[PDB]
């Protein structure tokens, strides 16, 4: 065995560590979910695991959807330069076309064989796996004061007599057995001698601390797109209450929409619809209410 | 000759450094900041 | 869909008669 | 109707048995 | 122009630090290394007037 | 109709039985 | 489901001939 405890101030280890974990936990998780958001009208037709595919577009990895059997499987595929071979990585195993492939950007609309490159963003400067390690230390921080004033926010009624069984005998009949009217000797023996140690320089800074979290949340969301925004034009909630500045919010959406775009070309050679979509639907109420068709019904119950 | 224990009387404070040398960690403690001055320009120019 | 069947079915036809002369 | 199932469901029994020996 | 001036001049002056104050040779330093920007609640210290808003 | 398609699966199934059986 | 309790008689029938050669 070995065991020597440092002291009650334990605490500021366990503090450091609340934080510390935090941040771990909020940085992999926000890179955990940002692989998807877009699924793009989810498998019409078409055989790709969207899933494995915003995964990999999330590495930066351009891939390479075409055709295999006619039925598009994904492939990897690493002044304008035209490709048209087989020359790049193939990731499945006998589906390769062994044949004419091609980009089907700019040769034509709709008329070439299919291999189109997806690009992550259209143009690239900065990786946003270095965004969210921007905010979210400032984040981490910031979780560290609302737990370091919630720890602390914590109340004692102090007794105040010379020690040896005086008070004692007062507090335990008389007030956490909850008596009213005891009777005490002209000693001063609450002329303010009781005296309470309150925290109420920490809990009007408790709330607006919580505000600093929210919106540090906000401001790191609209950021990386995800948004709360259309809901926010069918509210009237706008403008300057929802403090997101609506016009960098649809911005910054829209960038990771239109590097999908190559999608669309792919959709307009085979003859199908493809739209990257933006998702922002949670259901078993959105799906009532926009439905109320009595098949609906013997579905949920 | 058994003699020439120069080599060997360092022996018992050379086992001893690298005896208190890597085992720190669960003897001493890592807080309380020390503050580190080190050097300006001017003893730069001296 | 029933094309894309068809396909298939040309491939794997192709495929056996890569392995085999008979 | 029924058949075009049951096609579509062989042909990936025989795909995926040649596989199984292929050279791919 | 000079109002957009009085703008950015307001801007630039806005910002705000937390001044320690005290003898200087490692006195406060480890005070505030391990008590404040880690975070720490209930630091202790002497009875030597040492935050009586120190 | 489907019961049709069923008794297909199952003599294909009972002819693959059988050739897994006697060598050919 | 008509189908499917097919399959379950055609199933349990072969489970009762692996048993006994009656």
């Amino acid at each position: 065995r070995g065991l020597n405890v440092e002291l009650s101030k334990e605490i500021s280890k366990r503090v450091v560590e609340h934080r510390n974990r935090f941040k771990r936990l909020m940085f992999n998780r926000y890179l955990e979910f940002l692989p998807l958001l877009i699924n793009y009208t989810n498998r019409d037709t078409v055989g790709i695991d969207f899933i494995q595919l915003e995964s990999a577009l999330r590495q930066n990895i351009n891939v390479v959807v075409g055709e295999a059997r006619n039925k598009q499987i994904m492939i990897l595929g690493y002044q304008k330069r035209l490709t048209k071979e087989d020359i790049y990585f193939i990731v499945p195993d006998y589906l390769i076309p062994d044949d004419c492939l091609q980009i089907h950007k700019l040769y034509d609309n709709c008329m070439s064989g299919n291999f189109v490159v997806m690009q992550n963003k259209p143009i690239q400067y900065n990786s946003d796996i270095e965004i969210i390690e921007h905010y979210t230390d400032e984040l981490a921080e910031v979780a560290l004061s609302r737990f370091s004033l919630i720890m602390q926010a914590k109340f004692s009624k102090i007794f105040k007599s010379e020690i040896n069984d005086e008070s004692i005998n007062q507090l335990v009949s008389e007030i956490y057995n909850g008596a009213p009217f005891v009777k005490m000797s002209p000693m001063f023996n609450a002329d303010d001698d009781i005296i309470d140690l309150t925290s109420n320089s920490v809990i009007p800074a408790l709330t607006e601390m919580k505000r600093e979290y929210q919106n540090k949340i906000s401001e790191l969301s609209n950021y990386l797109g995800i948004n709360s925004l259309a809901v926010d034009k069918e509210s009237g909630v706008s403008d300057e209450e929802a403090k997101s500045n609506r016009g960098f919010t649809t911005s910054n959406s829209n960038i990771y929409l239109k590097g999908r775009e190559p999608i669309t070309f792919l959709s307009k050679r085979y003859g199908l619809d493809i739209k990257p979509y933006y998702d922002d639907e949670t259901t078993s109420k959105i799906s009532m209410v926009d439905t109320l068709k009595d098949e609906s019904s013997d579905i949920n119950g | 000759e058994n003699d020439f224990k120069y080599f060997d009387d360092i022996r018992p404070f050379l086992d001893e450094i690298y005896k208190t040398r890597e085992r720190y960690t669960p003897f001493y403690d890592d807080r309380a900041d020390y503050n580190t001055n080190s050097k300006s320009y001017y003893d730069y120019i001296s | 869909v029933v094309l894309e069947q068809r396909i298939a079915s040309l491939e794997q036809q192709v495929t056996t008669f890569l392995s085999s002369q008979m």
